RNA sequence: CGAGAUUCCCACUGUCCCUAUCUACUAUCUAGCGAAACCACAGCCAAGGGAACGGGCUUGGCAAAAUCAGCGGGGAA
RNA sequence: GGGAUAACUGGCUUGUGGCGGCCAAGCGUUCAUAGCGACGUCGCUUUUUGGAUGUCGGCUCUUCCUAUCAUACCGAAGCAGAAUUCGGUAAGCGUUGGAUUGUUCACCCACUAAUAGGGAACGUGGACCGUCGUGAGACAGGUUAGUCCCUACUGAUGAACUCGUCGCAAUGGUAAUUCAGCUUAGUACGAGAGGAACCGCUGAUUCAGAUAAUUGGUUUUUGCGGUUGUCCGACCGGGCAGUGCCGCGAAGCUACCAUCUGCUGGAUAAUGGCUGAACGCCUCUAAGUCAGAAUCCAUGCCAG
């Protein structure tokens, strides 16, 4: 018997997951993103648009 | 073509190596005498058991004198250890029963006595044939 | 699993005539009147040979070993005048006469005979087998018997377990010694003879004398007298022998065109033996089982005893065939030496035998008080040396084909070949069988695999009977038809196969290949070899016989 | 034994750590990677087979399914993973306001004896204006961070339990850009995210648990971390519907929880998901239900279910009665419920 | 059933390589001079046994698996005999023992000497001197291997034809149409190239004849050589006509086109006529479209009828050109043979004596006919539609769908679903793809179906109000 | 081969003091044979061609 | 209750295992009391260490306190 | 009785015999003839008809090697097909019996994909003192010789680094194996007999990790029902039979006696190629490069 990890079930498997499940899963995740999506809409520095400091074993001690 | 069964389905086996089981067609036998299960796997300290629906070679030890001490392949037909069916049911028979069957699965009978185990006459057509009772 | 496990159960049947190297009524050997009158009552008449030369020296007291096939009377032979030296049961401890049996069946049989011969004795005798109760023996040995009949390993293990003296034992009888060593009891009755006093009779009573059974002879008898029954190697003269060259493709169609043509068997159930009495005796008893389904294939009333079939079974066939519900008996030497076999017409072997000696044994079991018996033989090429051994044994003429225009059957060993259309015929309709019906070839299988480990495993021929083999086969006779087929026959046939014994003296002129380096290596190779000049459950109230299971119960209480 | 599980350890967190994620391309849309549940038991279903090639196709088949009891999910939080030559590093995180006092009790340990002071200043900094603060800190994440996952919080005080501590987790947010994720996470924050809504209908998934530790009779024989791939949702139920357990082919309207409710368990009200098989933990244990990782490669992947009922018999014994209304039915009047009445 | 089953043998070199190879590989090969004595005369004795095995395995498989020349059919020996010479294929597969029972003497001899060693040189010099006596006995056996290969590769690439079975010979002077003849006649290839010995090795054909098999034999051909000096190719040819028991077929033709005259196939045919005087033989006159039956001189006419004179032969026109009578032909001498098998099956068993075989019963139990003895015949059903629809035919292009079409379109045996619900027969159509309820309430619908349901019902509650009536329900 | 995904055992090149010394003792030995069968017992090329003034 | 009708088992062993019964042997913790053998100094592993001599030494692998329970490696004829 | 060696091997071991002749490049006493001298061939073993084994073992477990029985891959073969044989890349995987025997192998037969070989300090559990004899020996005569410590490892804990939550992953281990059935297909092939493979689908063996929905089993739950004998004069309730026995029994624990699950990318070896020099032809190789094994390396998994 050819093993799990043989090249040839390798290159099925590829060709099943790109032909078969592929268009499944991505409709699933599609109406999935979609309930997801109805669910979550169901001065620089003064404003914080402009990112700054908050609130070292690399270099050796000066 | 080795003599193992294709297309059967998990069953808790019941029927060990040795087993004296009484006989089923009207060859004569009075018992068949487990003694090798064909298609059992190679575990060392581990008896080979069969079930119904296996084809088993058979010794008859108490028979008639013209079929007595004989040996021939045979299928499992009744088994008396409970085992679960697809359907979720849990079964068991009253013995322990086989028919004997050449290895192509000609039966050297003509009619078998009492029922027959449905996983056996799906697994052989002739035996659902000449089987009156299958259930 | 079970084929071949241990090996095959008839292994062979050897003989040494070489023991030789060891050295008219009841009332003219004058025994007691009460023996007498249990004998009469038995029905014993007229004493056969057998005991006829047995019984007198055993009165005088000698070691007897006798060769004498079964059913000639061995057990009363070594009974007589063993009961005419007991006379009494003896009022001291201790056994006085000891019979030693390889099977129960057997044991029984000489119980009986005892018993039946014995009626107004006040001897005891006792039967030790195994299966028995060994607390059931133990009490009879305390009862103390002056006569056992037993089982040596039964014999062995209760010797044993009771310490028992055995000083006392003056009468000792080996019954089917060659049995015995077939089995394997060598070793235990070895440890019996030891065992034995020296100051015994020892009586070894058997239709086979092996070379180990010659050893245990010569080792624990005292000038043992070798007694045979008459003339059983002298082969009787109104035997008719033929012999057939065949092939081990065309073997079993031969053995069916010798059924059909040669004795014109009847077909079908049949409506003391028959008037055809039609026995085959094989090598393997894989060949016993093959031979005996083709058989009843074919159409004929056959019933087949090997030497490791069981007891009932042998007997109901033995019993159909000595009644003549059966024609066929197929045997192949061990069940022949065991069964009661009669008078018979006509004898065949399939496989030839090893031994011109048993070649003999098989042949003097036909063709008896003066009657008439026929002889076919089944020889292939290489059972041709085999068949030259005995030609050598029987000092008779050997006639190939048709060398001898009217050779005499009973005489001369004449050797042929089977017709060639019906030999076809009858080969194509086994090869429509073999391919048809699967238990049938399977039993082909297994019966080809034996016959190969029978090969290996057979005595081989000597060096000069491998050469005029060899000279034989070279010879035209080998080929040519034999003599029962017809003159007119002979005609036509030496009309046609001159041109194709031309055929088939072709000698080409060169190989295919040569009409490369392997062209030249045979070319090379050609030149090389270019000529040289219990009580019942507790009552359950809801059970439905609950107060009759109780009173059950209570009267089971009650008997305790 | 296996060599890839030996030497025998004990699980160092009794939660169970999800370790390997989903990989991560920008085309699909946006969805979370993960949700968590506790495992309630397990019931038998029939189900019509449609396994073309099967010996047992288009027959019923019996087969055993876990129970797991689903309450919403809360999100609390977002945290933004910096990708560096040393691995996957925290960068930053935001919090919620408003944070739940059961995951307050996970921030704590000895909750009764102490102040609940945990978060307080978060709250204030994110009331008194410090948005600017906020805002840096979602805009460090759209800028610098790969990876972002929401902290999502399972909640004891719906589920049937004794416990009162919550149960917190890190769940990754795949299928779309960095800030497309940030958005929709900023989103999220609080707001319940429901079984419905994580997964779906019929499908493959891998469940993360700590399998039993069986102790008091070479060392640790049980308590393991244990992740078991491939398991089939078969069903999801609602609660709220009360038609739960019931199927198309019998309208008998009853819950998912037998009679007399689960053995060591309770009863379940709640979004539960009903999956195919034998799975990894015991009652009350957290559960934790995550994607494939990889494109499945077989029928029994996209292989539609049809029910036709689920075992509502009490498991506490040998019952078979599904309901209450058709066990007092056939059992007719009793002496004490007619002296009662 | 053949000899293709025979495992190749290899030569000289190649046997010693392979037997040293695995007598170097399947073993321990590390010794010690610090190991015992004892141990070391045991590993060098346990190579020189595993040599002895395997060469003794190797020669014992390649003798008991070469055939056994003098068991088989006469057909099967003489044409073996005649293709390869039998006395010096014996003389080979005779060295080949000598040569194995040497090996196992020699086996024998340093196994003692080994037993007897004492030295570790001592096992190393015997070891050595062993296996070179090995290696020096297949160098000399170094030539039968190749004849034995070759024998080998032959009888596998040979023809395997039923002596028994009904057959049919085709024979004649080369060129005369034979192999034309048969591939008219089955479906087998045989060269047709026009040049006097095109086919130097017998074809076999086979061919169905009211559902019964024959084999059909063509044969290369015979010239008029008195049979004392001949071609082995012409050897074959007269040993099968001579022992392949079968109708015979001799074709000739009137057109000397096949180089041989007209008196030239008359006095080879006389010469071989006692080899056929026991069979059924037949002279087809081929090739009668070029040369007809009439037009040649009256005393060939007289001769070719003097021939046809006697009870076993018979005279037949064919033209394999044009296959103007192939079919007759065949036909006819088939159905002369089947007659013969019949009768001779008839006596096989009608063996005089009064008693029928039991196979012979059965056969009178197959052949009987059963009949009612009212001699009615019951009215049938068979209906106009399959009386009048169209037969199947898998090339016929405006084909049925087919459930194989509609499931090699989509998918495959392991992909397609069966819908039973298309094939369901309703009332209502959107009856169907519907969910049918099963169990209501723990009792089952399907036990409760029952038409009249709506009147039973009615009963009921007319019950049910005379109770209420009788207050069946009040408390006192 | 694959000896480049999978090495095998390593032919030490550390010579050991003891090999040594048998090496040195065996060559020894072999020196004084080649002089014992020496002393047992029982044509000038010329100037090449390519010289360019040969 | 029916002479009611039909089906299964019973053997021995100088053979192995289990279960049943008898005799004998077996028991933990905390307090209190409390020895002896033995002890030049201490014990990670690999290769080398001429003299089948390694725990010293050379070159490396490396190397993190302290307990309880399992476990395996060393100590001429 | 004296003398001598304390003892063996340690780049040792394997697959191809020896003796003689012929031939033989070279070297040699001075030159192929003082002579040495490989590969081959010839003559002998060796040709004209087809049982050996003494003490031992027996089982299990870990690890390692390959000199590979099978699984995977290819090169060659009258290899039509099927079934095969030889060769090599390959140690991930697995590698069962009976007969027979003192006992092993050979051979023999039964399963099975297959029953391959080995290593692990050959891995863990008597001789004189004599006395009586010298054509050979004996001696119930003696003297008598004769062994509980350390630590690696694992699990569980663990001091300080303020406590707690959520994480990263260096490193170490690493797991899947084989067979079967449907379709292809009674097709390709084939005179017949017979008779494939790819794709796709469904199962089964072994191993591994889990789980008790359902089915057997277990009852200090001593739960419910029954029941034996005893004594306390009797009721009573008790001691009673180191928990009396018999039926059913929950929960729990379980079961090769039940159910579930076991996963993907890259680089390679034999080999097959592309382009094209060495070498004006040619070439898979020298530069560059493609595919390719159950191989290797990592993900998936476990520890942290
Ligand atoms: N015109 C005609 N020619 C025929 C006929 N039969 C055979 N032939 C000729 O035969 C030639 C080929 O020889 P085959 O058919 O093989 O005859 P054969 O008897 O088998 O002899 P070989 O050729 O040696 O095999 C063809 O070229 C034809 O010309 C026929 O019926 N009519």
């Amino acid at each position: 018997a050819k093993s799990a990890r043989a090249s040839r079930i390798k290159e099925n498997h590829q060709r099943f997951k790109k032909n078969i499940a592929g268009p499944v899963e991505a409709a699933r995740l599609e109406r999935l993103s979609a309930k997801l999506m109805a669910i979550a809409q169901a001065s620089g520095v003064k404003s914080g648009k402009s990112i700054g400091r908050k609130d070292s074993s690399i270099v050796f001690p000066m | 073509k080795r003599g193992a069964p294709g297309g059967k389905l998990k069953m808790t086996l019941g029927l060990p190596v040795g087993a004296i089981m009484n006989c089923a067609d009207n060859s004569g036998a009075r018992n068949l005498y487990i003694i090798a299960v064909k298609g059992a796997g190679a575990r060392l300290n581990r008896l080979p058991a069969g079930g119904v629906g296996d084809m088993v070679m058979a010794t008859v030890k108490k028979g008639k004198p013209e079929l007595r001490k004989k040996v021939h392949p045979a299928v499992i037909v009744r088994q008396a250890k409970p085992w679960k069916r697809f359907d979720g049911v849990f079964l068991y028979f009253e013995d322990n029963a086989g028919v004997i069957v050449n290895p192509k699965g000609e039966m050297k009978g003509s009619a078998i006595t009492g029922p027959v185990g449905k996983e056996a006459a799906e697994l052989w057509p002739r035996i659902a044939s000449n089987a009156g009772v299958v259930m | 699993m079970p084929k071949r496990a241990v090996s095959p159960a008839p292994s062979e049947n050897e003989v040494d005539i070489a023991g030789s190297l060891f050295a008219g009524g009841f009332q003219a050997m004058g025994l007691d009147a009460n023996l007498l009158r249990a004998i009469a009552r038995k029905g014993f008449s007229v004493p056969t040979p057998i005991q006829r030369k047995t019984i007198p020296l055993i009165l005088e007291r000698r070691d007897v070993v006798g060769m004498a096939r079964t059913g000639s009377g061995k057990t009363a032979a070594f009974v007589i005048p063993m009961i005419e030296r007991l006379k009494a049961h003896s009022a001291r401890f201790g056994a006085r006469a000891l019979v030693l049996s390889p099977s129960r069946e057997l044991a029984l049989q000489t119980l009986k005979v005892v018993k039946e011969l014995g009626k107004g004795t006040d001897l005891k005798t006792v039967l030790l087998v195994g299966g028995d109760s060994l607390e059931e023996q133990f009490g009879l040995m305390a009862t103390n018997p002056d006569i056992i009949i037993a089982t040596p390993g039964r014999f062995l293990h209760l010797k044993v377990e009771m310490s028992l003296d055995l000083s006392s034992i003056k009468y000792v009888v080996f019954d089917e010694a060659d049995r015995l060593f077939e089995m394997g009891f060598a070793a235990q009755l070895t440890e019996i003879l030891h065992a034995l006093p020296p100051s015994r009779q020892t009586l070894l009573f058997s239709a086979t004398l092996p070379s180990s059974l010659v050893e245990f002879t010569r080792a624990g008898l005292q000038d043992p007298v070798l007694v045979r029954l008459d003339a059983e190697t002298k082969v009787s003269p109104d035997l008719e022998s033929a012999f057939f060259s065949v092939k081990s493709g065309e073997k079993e169609g031969a053995l069916l065109h010798i059924l059909y043509d040669i004795i014109k068997m009847p077909l079908g159930d049949p409506p003391k033996p028959t008037e055809h009495s039609t026995i085959i005796f094989t090598a393997t008893k894989h060949h016993v089982e093959y031979i005996s389904n083709l058989l009843r294939l074919a159409g004929f009333s056959v019933s087949y005893v090997y030497g490791s079939l069981d007891q009932t079974a042998r007997k109901i066939q033995v019993d159909n065939f000595r009644r003549g519900r059966t024609n066929i008996l197929v045997v192949t030497d061990v069940a022949a030496r065991g069964i009661d076999i009669p008078v018979l017409a006509n004898v065949i072997n399939y496989d030839f035998p090893p031994q011109p000696k048993i070649f003999v044994h098989r042949v003097g079991r036909t063709a008896r008080a003066g009657q008439r018996g026929w002889a076919y033989a089944l020889v292939r090429e290489s059972d041709l040396p085999y068949l030259l051994d005995l030609q050598l044994f029987l000092g008779r003429r050997l006639v190939l084909g048709r060398e001898e225009k009217d050779p005499s059957f009973a005489r001369d060993i004449v050797v042929g070949s089977l017709k060639r259309v019906e030999l076809e015929n009858n080969v194509e309709w086994v090869n429509k069988v073999l391919h048809e019906n699967e238990d049938i070839g399977a039993l082909k299988r297994v019966t080809a695999k034996a016959e190969k480990l029978y090969m290996k495993t057979r005595n081989p021929a000597s060096s000069q009977s491998a050469k005029r083999a060899r000279e034989v086969i070279v010879s035209k006779g080998w080929g040519q038809l034999h003599a029962i087929f017809g003159e007119e026959a002979a005609n036509e046939e030496q009309v046609r196969d001159n041109l194709l014994s031309k055929i088939t003296g072709y000698k080409p002129q060169e190989t295919i290949f040569e009409i490369n380096k392997a062209a030249e290596a045979v070319r090379s190779f050609r030149q090389r070899i270019g000529p040289r000049k219990k009580a019942p459950k507790e009552a359950d109230k809801w059970r439905d016989d609950y107060e009759v299971r109780k009173k059950r119960v209570a009267e089971a209480k009650e008997k305790r | 034994g296996s060599l890839a599980f030996l030497p025998r350890k004990r699980a160092a967190r009794h939660r169970g750590r999800v370790k390997s994620f989903p990989k991560d391309d920008p085309k699909k849309p946006v969805h979370l990677t993960a949700a968590m549940g506790y495992k309630a038991g397990m019931t038998t279903i029939v189900r019509d087979l449609d396994r073309p090639g099967a010996k047992a196709h288009k027959k019923e088949v019996v087969e055993a399914v876990t129970i797991i009891d689903c309450p919403p999910m809360v999100v609390v939080g977002l945290v933004g993973y910096i990708e560096t030559p040393r691995g996957l590093r925290s960068l930053t995180t935001v919090w919620a306001e408003h944070l739940s006092d059961e995951v307050k009790r996970r921030f704590y340990k000895n909750w009764y004896k102490s102040k609940k002071k945990a978060f307080t200043k978060y709250a204030k900094k994110y009331a008194e204006n410090n948005g600017a603060s906020i805002t840096r800190e979602l805009e460090r994440i759209k800028k610098y961070c790969t990876v972002v996952r929401v902290l999502a919080h399972t909640q004891i005080r719906k589920t049937p339990l004794k416990q009162k501590k919550a149960h917190l987790m890190e769940i990754q947010i795949n299928g779309g850009s960095v800030a497309d994720k940030v958005e929709f996470g900023r989103s999220l924050f609080e707001k319940p995210v429901t079984i419905d809504t994580i997964f779906e209908k019929d499908e493959m998934i891998d469940v993360i648990a700590v399998t039993k530790g069986h102790g008091f009779v070479a060392g640790q024989m049980g308590y393991h971390h244990r992740t078991s791939v491939n398991h089939k949702i078969y069903r999801i139920g609602k609660g709220d519907d009360e038609a739960n357990a019931s199927t198309e082919t019998d309208l008998t309207k009853k819950k998912i929880t037998p009679m007399g409710g689960f053995v060591r368990y309770g009863e379940v009200n709640n979004d539960y998901v009903m999956i195919k098989g034998s799975v990894p933990g015991v009652k009350k244990r957290i559960m934790t239900l995550r994607k494939s990782l990889f494109t499945h490669t077989s029928r029994k992947a996209l292989e539609k279910v049809e029910l036709k009922w689920i075992d509502t018999s009490s498991e506490f014994g040998h019952g078979a009665f599904q309901t209450a209304a058709e066990k007092k039915q056939f059992m007719g009047t009793l002496k004490k419920d007619l002296q009662t009445s | 059933t053949g000899w293709k089953d025979i495992p190749p043998v290899p030569t000289a070199q190649e046997f010693i390589d392979i037997v040293l190879s695995r007598t170097q590989r399947r073993l321990p090969t590390q010794i010690r001079p610090g190991f015992k004595i004892s141990r070391i005369r045991a590993f060098y004795t346990r190579k020189v046994k595993f040599t002895q095995e395997t060469c003794s395995e190797k020669f014992g498989a390649i003798i008991s698996s070469f055939p056994v020349l003098s068991d088989q059919h006469p057909f099967h020996r003489d044409l073996m005999n005649i293709l390869y010479d039998a006395d010096h294929f014996k003389v080979a597969l005779g060295q080949i023992s000598t040569a194995k029972n040497l090996i196992e003497t020699i086996s024998r001899d340093y196994v003692r000497l080994l037993k007897y060693a004492q030295s570790l040189y001592q096992c190393k010099q015997l070891k050595r001197a062993a296996l070179g006596r090995m290696a020096t006995l297949i160098k000399r056996l170094k030539d039968p291997l190749i004849y034995l290969d070759q024998v080998r590769q032959h009888l596998a690439r040979l023809p395997d034809i039923n002596p028994t079975t009904r057959t049919l010979l085709v024979a004649g002077f080369p060129n005369v149409g034979k192999s034309s003849f048969v591939r008219s006649v089955t479906r087998a290839d045989t060269p047709v190239e026009p040049y006097a010995f095109t086919t130097k090795s017998l074809f076999v054909g086979h061919l169905d004849y009211k559902y019964l098999r024959y084999q059909v034999i063509d044969t290369p051909g015979i010239l008029d050589h008195p049979l004392e000096e001949m071609n082995t190719i012409e050897m074959q040819s007269v040993t099968a006509l001579a022992h392949l028991r079968a109708a015979v077929l001799y074709f000739m033709d009137i057109s000397e086109q096949c180089g041989f005259s007209l008196k030239a196939q008359i006095n080879l045919f006389k010469s071989i006529k006692p080899l056929f005087a026991n069979k059924m033989v037949f002279i087809v006159l081929n090739k009668m479209d070029i040369k007809k039956f009439e037009e040649l001189d009256p005393e060939m006419q007289q001769e070719i009828n003097d021939l046809t004179k006697s009870g076993e032969v018979e005279i037949l026109r064919a033209s394999c050109a044009t296959q103007e009578g192939v079919q007759e032909v065949k036909n006819h001498v088939c159905e002369r043979l089947l007659v013969e098998r019949v009768s001779q099956k008839l006596k096989a068993g009608t063996h005089s004596n009064g008693n029928i075989g039991t196979r012979l019963q059965e056969v009178m139990a197959r052949i009987h006919v059963a009949t009612p003895m009212d001699g009615t015949t019951r009215e049938t059903f068979i209906p106009e539609a399959v009386k009048n629809l169209k037969k199947y035919d898998k090339n016929d292009p405006n084909r049925r769908v087919l459930a194989r079409d509609i499931e090699e379109a989509n998918g495959g045996a392991g992909v397609f679903n069966v819908d039973l619900r298309k094939d369901w027969i309703l009332e209502n159509p959107e009856w169907k793809y519907d969910k049918i309820p099963e169990i209501f309430d723990g009792k089952n619908v399907y036990d409760y179906i029952d038409p009249d349901i709506d009147a039973k019902l009615q009963a009921l509650e007319e019950e049910e109000e005379r109770l209420e009536k009788e207050g069946f329900y009040d408390e006192d | 081969a694959g000896t480049i995904n999978k090495p095998k055992k390593p032919t030490s090149k550390r010579k050991t003091t003891r090999l040594r010394a048998k090496i040195s003792k065996r060559a020894a030995e072999k020196k004084r044979k080649e002089r014992k069968l020496a002393r047992k017992n029982p044509k000038d090329p010329g100037i090449p061609n390519l010289f360019p003034y040969k």
